[PDB]
């Protein structure tokens, strides 16, 4: 139920521009913020076969794989190789990734308040939003 | 699997967030 939400707060940061789709590019950009350096991972989960990933297909691959998992996330975190997770890298991928569900947050937050993008709010607009 | 694991590599720093934030 809960985890519903959760997921799609996961496929929301892969689809920066939110259009409902997660393309190659928007897959590559997290990859490469995670120290990674692609198209079998899209058609992997790609169950309509448009070439893009959207939310359902997202949902049953997310659910589907709920131990080797963790293993993969140690190896993406360990960047030099090296058996362990320093300060330094831990704290690397997760400002990365703690930076873009921000960014993530503030463009929610942004379209929740009616702006939208190309909007704009004067003082009176202003006060509202920021009190209550 | 490696392509999996890689999705929810970010979901696991996603949670991690999450469980730190109801503290
Ligand atoms: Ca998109
Ligand atoms: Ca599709
Ligand atoms: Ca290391």
């Amino acid at each position: 139920e809960e985890q519903i939400a959760e997921f799609k707060e996961a496929f929301s940061l892969f689809d920066k521009d939110g259009d409902g789709t997660i393309t190659t590019k928007e897959l590559g950009t997290v990859m490469r913020s995670l120290g990674q350096n692609l198209q079998d991972m899209i058609n992997e989960v790609d169950a309509d076969g448009n070439g893009t990933i959207d939310f359902p297909e997202f949902l049953t691959m997310m659910a589907r794989k709920m131990e080797e998992e963790i293993r993969e996330a140690f190896r993406v975190f360990d960047k030099d190789g090296n058996g362990y997770i320093s300060a330094a890298e831990l704290r690397h991928v997760m400002t990365n990734l703690g930076e873009k569900l921000t960014d993530e947050e503030v463009d929610e937050m942004i379209r929740e308040a009616g702006i939208d993008g190309d909007g704009q709010v004067n003082y009176e607009e202003f006060v509202q939003m920021m009190t209550a | 699997e490696v392509t999996v694991g890689k999705f929810y590599a970010t979901f696991l720093i996603q949670e991690y967030f999450r469980k730190f934030k109801k503290r």
